RNA sequence: UCCGCGGCGCG
DNA sequence: CTCTGAATCTCTTCCGACGCGCCGCGAAAA
């Protein structure tokens, strides 16, 4: 079955895959992370909880005073966003803490309290987020991108190779904290291992090993493996493990037990170490020559005297050797090394390092992190304590904690977020063990290293730094301040922490402004991924590693709509049903499979779960339960395709939509063409203007529905029923029977947004789109926005387009466009800039608005009121003025000779200038609103008294209706009463209301609830009182202007923008397009049914973008129109409604095996008038991403139209009148606006304003500044020659004011003589160098 | 100065203050004869305030003001891309520019771009004003101002006046060679986007995109001298770097050309000799004979003699009729011999070329714009377009992609059967992939290439296709070889971005659906072109900077 | 100020051929100091040259 | 109003 | 066994297109 609104104009479908998991709400990435920041939680993992407990409880640190906190709530906010933003604040709201301060008694323990005090602090403010996902914080509308930066965590990565000659690979282990310093460990190609603090100098690594209560002798035994060696009658022996013989060559004899065997000269073979493990040959004796050479282990002390001898990492001699035999060491443990595996890395570290207890290496620690200044035992040890291993400067998150034991192959899945040695010594081993070849390097952009950090994360942090910053206060306070005459928020400071979040909100890099466009625009900004800001990289230096997809982001990424330009690859997208980990990691969706067989159960898995397991893919056939029809199938095992048999798949892939964003997936026919039109074409939806009409595309996705209804543009209404009222400006429902809450009005009231600038200045509108009585279900739409038609998204329109190379006008993707969609406004596009005029205190008065002003004509004056605004309705040209303001110019004297000067020639001699606001050079149109604003305190002009006026009855006639509804609703339930017991409904019907209020009902029950629905009457009535009244306290009170302003005026200038040539006109596939000729209607092609071709597209862009999906797009349209022409033309014969059922239900029948199957029959015969209603030119079409329309339905659809199957119809010149030679293609496409309008970026500077520091010309249109005439264009006069043009350009037309001005005169007199000149900038330069104490001067003058 | 009498400060005041403030404090210490800790410490620190004032940020950490930003020296204002010398001294902002964007103009000559109506008024207001001054009509500036600002009817014709021969410089952003500055001889378009000729498009290395660009006017007798001799696009016509022709006919000309010049064996009128090309026009304009007709005509040639005198000759001889129609705008030095063929854009190159060498520059101009007319007329009376119908697929597709997953099928079995290695098994997997896309790709083009026809008598015969993708690719009018075999054919074997071949064909063509993992596997190759192209431009301008500032002192 | 970093002493005048103090204001008083207050009276050009 | 810095897109 | 020179290592410096367009916002200084 079908909702009303769907069954108002049902989308024929072609998908033949069926749809499992329906699209899950696109907003979920901002909402639910602000729901984990600002809901309120006991285990408080994550949130405003979390940072309190993380701070609080905070005592005195040898005092007997502590702070502790409580509970906090949030407060109501000031404003709705409509009001903030009318008001143009922020929309926030206070955070209310509930704090207790103690303090103990003076003998143990320090538990023995005596004193408490408990209140409510407040603490500052906080933007709220907005049902639609966005945030208010300057009466701008303001969102937050969501950063995908690097995993805490170990990374083990290699540089491949390319620092260091002959390819030798040098590896690096780095472990990225949290928040604190990181820690590298890198090989030189000395292969001795060295350490690093954030990228300082070089060290040896060891050092950080004895750092710690590490000696030299134990690290060794934890690193190495060990040798026993004993000489007895001086012969050498020693045990043996036959593992430890692989890859040694056999110089030297083995022997053991009495037998001798060993390939002399050759390798230790396998075989050779299987006789040995057979033989069990524990012991072998070996010569001299082979110990020599060898490493020993430990140290070794002799006790005939009490000395050292050989201490640990020691290589053996001869000397050595006879030293411990006379001595009496028959026992020597020594170290096993192979160049193959168990690297000498370590003896070597320990053979260089100068370091040889904990002091000295805390001592070079100190030395190295902090240049110029003195060691000192206490303080070397506090900073390396503290930096490490403290919580005060060093915590690896959980999600750090959750790598770091999973990369080290623990089995612990929780842990400390602080480091611990033993976690130090297992980094060592692995990379040790990398070094040796027994381990893998992990990529570092694979995506199961990258997390996905949201508002909340971050808003969270800057928050936690702020709660540092008062955590210092008060501590500083409370040690210095007495105990017991004071109270918290005497001791708190809510400015810091409202700071903090004030500026990460307002002015860090991801806060950027939110762009307002189109619905789509919306959906594709709050999406949007990326990998700048804090702690991500920067543009200039994000090399071709990071930018490149890597496999691991099917289903997660979208390859499509990434940005080009130098952010490509930095500002990904998240894909449609992807959805993030409670870690942070990319989820997607799967589908089990069992026994060959798919089935409906749905599991998440993140990126390296995916990574185990192999999935097959949606271009895989079902059928029946889902059994796969192909023996081998296709999948993505281990991060590459393959097939495999059906037992050998773990998941399937969830739909075809699975890998393509939402700006991509709008894109009909995507699997048609080439990658690099498709990424243009779906970013370059993002920029679609809207129209003043909206039309649904006839070749569609599907989305649309979903991306409208989840996109904050439409009105939902939230309760269904049936509709009230209809109005252009407000919507009122009735609610069902069995919605309403007990005790309810049971009406909603909502108010449509008629005419507001956007924040790309464009038109944002909206339109009631239901019947008087018309049934309404929850989640209908119930007002249509800018660019959306009855819930479906509408960029642009459908236009009928030919292929022809019709003449010189498309000559590289130059579009011609019909006069006729000049016409009919099919372009048309409304803008609306604003204006404002601020008033401040100067001196000698004020700067003062005012009908009257100096110098200035009576038209233009006529055009303001008496209070000197502009009346609304009134047309404005280029430099009207709007707003006249006049500013005193201070003392001003004059002497009484030039005073009386002044007289005599006039009014001059005023001490007031003007300062009247105008319009912008080139601007014009017409004035729709004015607002003004005024600090507290200040007079309030008769206009502004006239727009608080409309204010108020408006709020007043809105509660009227609201109190007229409630009581409609109350006096029901008296005359319910009424029949119950009692009745007399008829005389109550006919005496007024206050004879239903004044009955008794005989002091019954009865009378009872009478008496308790009169004080429902009387509370409603003051509650309405007292909400009115703060309406227009609100309304009437002051601005909290900037500082130094007493006044501001702002007025809106709304214009209508049509197609002109040289604007540019867009069409999805990246088929973009400068419009370059409007011809006459009857100049065009023309078919034999008389019908002219609105636009003439280059045939030549098609094989060289290979954008092959556009022309089938064009030939589905075709279809599209064909059978609405049938449809139209039917519904003018005006014949019977079942043989028109009969004909629809053959158009939605004709898809071979689709999912749609509507039952017409269904159908009573208003909704089929009504749908063949909004059927009239339409037959919307719905082809999925890549289970979309194959040619021969196409093919199919169109016979059904009667039109000619090719595609391609004979057509005439429209001036000459004879056949085109070859028939072309004619058919429909979806043609969009883009916001680059010609008008706005032509600009002509000639003669204007200078800057003032080079004389040179200004930059700018909006200033009125010429262009640039680069360095280039420099070279490029160079090489011609053209030296007077280039002299010319230098010296008059940009910088020497005397040669430009002799010039000018010259022009006007006529001549054309050049007058050369020092260029004053070269002037500038001399003085500057002149101030850095240099002398620089001319020569030979 | 700021709204309300606030002031912004530039940043050198902020030092100048910290030092002198360091200043006058040591003097009254040192006046009051401190102990030396005090001036030493006072002295030091204004060693440093003056370090920050001269090159702040060169030792330690640079100060920093309110706004946490590093405070601009004097040092830091000479050096860099925002220092004084690259953005002041060089590309100083000038007067009389506008910009805007572009619009292709057909009727144009070669020489004259068309211009807005505004910003010619804009651009010329000052010659405006001399002439209203010249005709009495202004007594005074402040009349001219009034009248160009009332736009009385006398002054558009003024402005007509004005611009009669003087030039104008015409920039696109950013210039990459000295082609990329022409001068035209403007003319007065309505509307607001600077007409274009299509001829030189090339050379700007535009391609109309809604790419913006810029005008200038020369002032000076001298500059427009240089303008007309030097810049004008008449001139210049071959590139600097290498000898060869920049203004080439491309796109819609050549196909219109090509479409021209190509016979078809059976045509409407075929047979018919006709007296002279003048009733070639006559015959095909009446619509008795199609372009394509072969027939026999005469037609007549010069030559320059010892002393170049032209030499005459005449005959009869077979021509297509088009090609009849092209021989009226050639000039009347070139031999026909060349016309004689299925031309192509290499062929157009070679001819224009060829009228260069032999006759004077002049023919070679009017020639070139005669071919540009005529090239788009009958271009537009061609009709050519692509249709869903063209890129048909050869039925030998689905039997050789058959025996490819055969071949690949046995090799997976005898390297599970531990008769190959892997590394040996990828190899001959992909040779025979190789194999496979080799032998569809020649069967794809060997069907398009030829179609089959009718001859006067009726028998079978073979011609060259008239499909248009395939005329569209042949004519070299925007494609190639690669893209026609992408359309229908085998996509082919490309890498993962490591450069690593997926060892899984991309099987279906671009009119057949690629499935998800097939696409997004075509993905990687896209991103990492588009990512490469984007970034090589700032190496690119960067090295042409150093080269140009090496090489900037050389002259002759 | 009387001795800041903008002093008319100094750099020069604030207008053109105007005394800081507007005891001279005609074009006749050229390269004349005023002895009242002791600014030169020339062309505002001046505050670019003077260092 | 003309100043400076950061972000975003276009070519 | 010691001294000097030569060579490498370590640190510091410089610098990665350009033209616009758009947007917003300065202050413990007055
Ligand atoms: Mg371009
Ligand atoms: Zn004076």
């Amino acid at each position: 079955v079908y909702s009303y609104t769907e069954k108002k104009r049902i989308r024929k479908d072609f998908g033949k895959r069926p749809q499992v998991l329906d699209v899950p709400y696109l907003l979920s990435i901002q909402l639910d992370s602000f729901q984990k920041f600002i809901e309120q939680d006991p285990e408080g993992q994550y949130g405003l909880e979390a940072a309190f407990r993380s701070v609080f409880p905070i005592q005195s640190y040898s005092g007997n005073s502590e702070l502790q906190y409580v509970s906090y709530r949030l407060g109501e906010p000031v404003f709705d966003v409509q009001e903030c933003q009318i008001r143009g604040v922020t929309y926030s709201a206070p955070l209310r803490v509930k704090l207790r301060l103690v303090i103990y008694e003076r003998e143990a323990p320090e538990g023995t309290v005596k004193d408490i005090k408990e209140q409510e602090v407040y603490m500052g403010e906080i933007p709220l987020m907005t049902d639609n996902g966005t945030f208010v914080i300057n009466g701008t509308e303001r969102v937050i991108v969501s950063q995908l930066h690097r995993s805490p965590g170990v990374f083990f990565d290699s540089d491949k190779g390319k620092t260091h000659s002959s390819g030798k690979v040098l590896y690096n282990a780095r472990i990225i904290p949290y928040r604190g310093s990181w820690l590298d460990f890198e090989f030189d190609p000395k292969d001795n291992l060295f350490v690093r603090i954030d990228r300082r100098r070089k060290l040896p690594a060891t050092i950080i090993l004895r750092a710690l209560n590490y000696t030299t002798e134990q690290i060794l035994d934890l690193f190495f493996e060990k040798v026993i060696f004993e000489i007895r009658d001086n012969k050498l022996q020693m045990e043996l493990v036959p593992e430890r013989l692989r890859g040694e060559t056999a110089s030297f004899d083995i022997e053991a037990n009495g037998k001798v065997y060993v390939e002399k000269g050759r390798r230790i073979t396998a075989r050779h170490i299987r006789q040995l493990e057979k033989d069990d040959v524990k012991l072998i004796e070996v010569p001299v020559e082979y110990i020599a050479g060898k490493v020993v282990a430990k140290d070794y002390i002799d006790e005939s005297t009490g000395e050292l001898i050989c201490a640990a990492n020691m290589e053996l001699s001869l000397d050595l050797l006879a030293k411990l035999s006379q001595s009496g060491h028959k026992r020597i443990e020594t170290l096993f090394t192979n160049d193959l595996d168990h690297g000498p890395y370590i003896s070597e570290t320990l053979r260089v390092d100068p370091t040889n207890d904990r002091l000295s290496a805390l001592v070079e620690i100190y030395r190295m992190m902090r240049p110029g200044e003195p060691p000192t035992r206490e303080a070397a040890e506090s900073l390396f304590e503290n930096l490490f291993f403290s919580e005060d400067r060093y915590d690896l998150s959980a999600v750090g904690r959750m790598k770091f034991n999973r990369s080290l192959l623990r089995e612990e899945i929780e842990g400390s977020g602080i480091l611990s040695k033993d976690d130090i010594i297992d980094v060592m081993k692995k990379l040790i063990d990398i070094r040796n070849g027994k381990g893998e390097v992990d990529d570092i952009d694979h995506l199961g290293n990258r997390r996905i950090r949201s508002v909340g994360e971050m808003a969270e942090n800057q928050f936690r730094v702020g709660l540092v910053r008062v955590e210092r206060a008060v501590k500083e306070r409370l040690s210095l301040g007495d105990l017991d005459t004071l109270m918290p928020q005497d001791m708190i400071n809510a400015k810091p922490i409202s700071a903090a979040v004030k500026e990460f909100f307002g002015s860090s890099q991801l806060s950027q402004f939110m762009d307002q466009n189109n619905p789509l625009s919306e959906i594709t900004h709050k999406r949007r991924i990326s990998a700048l800001g804090p702690g991500g990289l920067t543009r200039e230096r994000a090399g071709f590693e990071v930018r490149d997809v890597h496999p691991t982001h099917y289903g997660r990424v979208c390859p499509i709509e990434t940005p080009e330009g130098p952010n490509i690859g930095l500002i990904n997208s998240l894909s449609v049903y992807a959805q993030t980990n409670e870690y942070g990691f990319l989820e997607t969706p799967y589908r089990k499979v069992t026994d060959g067989v798919v089935t409906d159960e749905i599991h998440y898995l993140s990126a390296i779960e995916e990574g185990n397991y192999v999935i097959a893919q949606a271009n895989s056939n079902l059928d029946e339960e889902g059994h796969f029809v192909e023996d081998l199938v296709t999948c993505r095992s281990k991060g590459e395709s393959s097939l495999f048999s059906r037992d050998q798949v773990d998941y399937m892939d969830v739909s075809t939509q699975q890998v393509v964003s939402v700006g991509a997936s709008l894109i009909p026919f995507l699997e048609h063409d080439d990658a690099n039109r498709a990424l243009m074409g779906a970013n370059m939806q993002r920029q679609a203007v809207p129209t003043l009409r909206a039309d649904k595309p006839l070749v569609g996705t599907g989305m649309e529905r979903a991306v409208a209804v989840d996109s904050g543009v439409t009105a939902v209404a939230k309760r269904g029923g049936v509709v009230q009222y209809v109005d252009a400006s407000r919507i009122v429902i009735k609610v069902n029977e069995d919605e309403m809450y007990p005790g309810e009005a049971g009406i909603d009231i909502y108010n449509l947004t008629k005419y507001t600038r956007s924040n790309q200045n464009t038109c944002i509108n909206q339109m009631p789109c239901v019947s008087l009585g018309e049934p309404v279900e929850r989640g209908d739409v119930l007002a249509d926005g800018p660019s959306t038609d009855l819930g479906e998204l509408a960029l642009g329109q459908n236009m009928r387009v030919a292929f022809m190379p019709w003449n010189g006008y498309n000559f590289e993707d130059s579009i011609l466009v019909s006069e006729r969609v000049v016409q009919e406004d099919r372009f048309t596009t409304i803008h609306i800039q604003e204006l404002a005029c601020v008033s401040r205190d100067t001196k000698l008065g004020p700067e003062e608005i005012t009908a009257d002003i100096p110098n200035v004509g009576e038209a233009a004056l006529s055009k303001l009121d008496e209070s000197g605004i502009v009346y609304i309705g009134a047309e404005v040209t280029g430099g009207d003025i709007l707003v006249g303001k006049v500013t005193p110019k201070g003392e001003t004297q004059l002497t009484p000779e030039e005073k009386l000067l002044r007289a005599i020639f006039g009014e001059k001699a005023s001490d007031v200038k003007d300062s009247s606001l105008r319009v912008p050079n080139g601007v014009s149109g017409t004035v729709i609103d004015v607002q003004v604003f005024t600090r507290d305190g200040v007079e309030k002009d008769k206009r502004a008294l006239e727009i608080e006026e409309m204010q108020l009855k408006q709020a007043k006639k809105d509660l009227s209706e609201e109190l007229q509804i409630l009581e409609a609703g109350l006096f029901s339930r008296i005359r319910a009463v009424l029949v119950a017991g009692g009745v007399e409904a008829e005389k109550l019907d006919k005496l007024p209301r206050d004879r239903w209020l004044e009955l008794g009902l005989t002091d019954e029950e009865k009378q009872n609830q009478l008496e308790q629905l009169a004080e429902q009457y009387d509370e409603l009535k003051h509650e309405f009182e007292k909400k009115l009244e703060a309406k227009r306290r609100k309304i009437t009170q002051g601005d909290d202007l900037a500082p130094g302003v007493l006044k501001i005026v702002k007025v809106y200038l709304a214009v209508k923008r049509r197609i002109q040539p040289g604007d540019k006109m867009a069409g999805r596939h990246g088929n973009k397009g400068v419009i370059s000729k409007i011809n006459p209607i009857e100049d065009m092609p023309y078919d034999e049914n008389g019908t002219p071709v609105d636009i003439v597209l280059n045939p030549l862009g098609v094989p060289s973008r290979m954008n092959i999906g556009q022309i089938l797009e064009t030939h589905l349209g075709m279809a599209a129109k064909g059978i609405g022409d049938k449809i139209n033309a039917m519904l003018k014969q005006q014949q019977e409604v079942a043989k028109l059922r009969e004909f629809i239900q053959r158009a939605y029948d004709l898809g071979a095996d689709v999912r749609q199957k509507v039952d017409l029959s269904t159908f009573s015969d208003e909704e089929v008038m009504r749908l063949a209603e909004n059927l009239r030119k339409g037959m919307p079409i719905a082809t999925p991403v890549f289970d979309g329309a194959k040619e021969a339905e196409i093919k199919e659809l169109l016979k059904l139209g009667d039109l000619p199957t090719s595609g391609q119809i004979r057509l005439y010149d429209g001036r000459t009148g004879e056949q085109f030679e070859r028939p072309v293609t004619v058919g429909y496409m979806y043609m969009l606006k883009l916001n680059h309008l010609v008008d706005d970026k032509m600009h002509a500077r000639s003669t204007g304003s200078y800057s003032l520091v080079t004389q040179q010309p200004l930059g700018g249109k909006a200033q009125f500044g010429g262009q640039r005439f680069g360095e280039m264009e420099v070279w490029a006069l160079e090489a011609y020659g053209a030296a007077y043009t280039l002299q010319e350009m230098l010296t008059v037309k940009s910088d020497d004011v005397n040669g430009r001005t002799k010039m000018y005169k010259n022009i006007v007199d006529g001549n054309h003589q050049m007058e050369p000149g020092m260029p004053e900038s070269f002037n500038v330069l001399l003085k500057e160098i002149r101030s850095l104490g240099i002398n620089i001067e001319l020569e030979d003058e | 100065p700021l709204d309300g009498g606030r002031f912004a400060t530039s940043d050198l005041n902020d030092l100048y203050r910290r030092v002198i403030n360091r200043n006058n404090r040591l003097k009254r210490l040192l006046d009051l004869a401190a102990p030396d800790i005090i001036v030493r410490n006072e002295k030091r620190m204004l060693q440093e305030a003056v370090d920050a004032l001269l090159d702040n940020g060169r030792r330690g950490r640079a100060i920093t003001g309110s706004n946490k930003r590093p405070l601009k020296s004097l040092a830091d204002m000479i050096k860099g891309k925002q220092g004084r010398f690259r953005q002041n001294l060089l590309g100083k902002r000038v007067d009389y520019s506008g910009r805007s964007v572009i619009t292709v103009g057909p009727y144009l000559r070669l020489h004259q771009c068309g211009l807005p109506k505004k910003m010619a008024l804009e651009l010329f207001k000052p010659f405006i004003y001399g002439k209203l001054e010249l005709r009495g009509l202004a007594t005074t500036i402040k009349a001219a101002k009034k009248m160009v600002e009332r736009e009385e009817a006398v002054v558009w014709d003024i402005l007509d006046e004005v611009i009669r021969e003087h030039p104008v410089l015409l920039n696109r952003a950013p210039t990459l060679h000295r082609l990329g500055i022409q001068a035209f001889e403007p003319v007065l378009i309505e509307g607001k986007a600077i007409q274009l000729h299509p001829l030189v498009c090339a050379a700007y290395n535009a391609d109309f995109d809604g790419d913006q660009m810029a005008v200038h006017v020369p002032l000076t007798l001298e500059a427009q001298l240089e303008a007309r001799a030097l810049m004008m696009s008449t001139n210049n016509i071959l590139s600097p770097a290498n000898g060869e022709p920049i203004i080439v006919p491309s796109q819609d000309v050549v196909l219109g050309l090509y479409y021209m010049t190509r016979d078809c064996v059976n045509a409407k009128g075929e047979g018919m000799v006709l007296t002279g090309p003048k009733e070639a026009e006559r015959l095909y304009r009446s619509g008795l004979a199609s372009l394509h007709a072969r027939v026999k005509v005469r037609i007549t040639e010069y030559e320059k003699d010892a002393n170049g005198e032209l030499v005459a000759k005449t005959s009869l001889k077979d021509t297509t009729v088009g090609r009849a129609i092209l021989w009226m705008i050639v000039p009347k030095g070139l031999p026909y011999s060349i016309v004689n063929q299925a031309l192509g854009k290499k062929a157009i190159s070679k001819m224009l070329n060829t009228c260069y060498r032999i006759l004077g520059l002049k023919p070679t101009v009017i020639f070139a714009d005669q071919i540009m007319y005529t090239g788009f007329a009958y271009a537009a009376r061609s009709g050519a377009s692509v249709g869903i119908d063209d890129m048909v697929i050869p039925e030998k597709k689905h039997e050789i992609i058959s025996e490819a997953e055969a071949e690949v099928a046995e090799i997976q079995e005898q390297f599970q059967s531990g008769l190959v290695t892997a590394g040996e098994r990828y190899n001959k997997v992909i040779d025979i992939w190789a194999a496979a896309n080799d032998r569809v790709s020649k069967a794809m083009m060997d069907n398009l290439q030829t179609e089959t026809v009718i001859n006067r008598d009726g028998q079978e015969e073979k011609q060259v296709s008239f499909n248009s993708i395939y005329m569209m690719a042949d004519s070299g009018a925007r494609g190639s070889a690669a893209q026609i075999r992408q359309l229908a054919g085998m996509r082919g074997l490309m890498a993962k971005p490591d450069g690593s071949i997926i060892e899984t064909p991309i099987t279906a063509n671009f009119r057949e659906g690629l499935n998800v993992l097939q696409y997004f596997i075509s993905t990687h190759g896209a991103r990492k072109g588009l990512a490469d192209t984007a970034l090589k431009t700032a190496n690119s301008g960067y090295l042409t900077r150093r080269l140009v500032d090496v090489a900037q002192d050389l002259v002759v | 100020e009387r001795d800041g970093l903008f002093c008319a002493r100094i750099f020069g005048p604030v207008k053109d051929y105007e005394c800081l103090c507007g005891k001279y204001k005609r074009l006749k008083h050229r390269g004349v100091i005023c002895e009242k207050c002791g600014v030169e009276v020339t062309q505002t050009k001046v505050r670019r040259e003077r260092m």
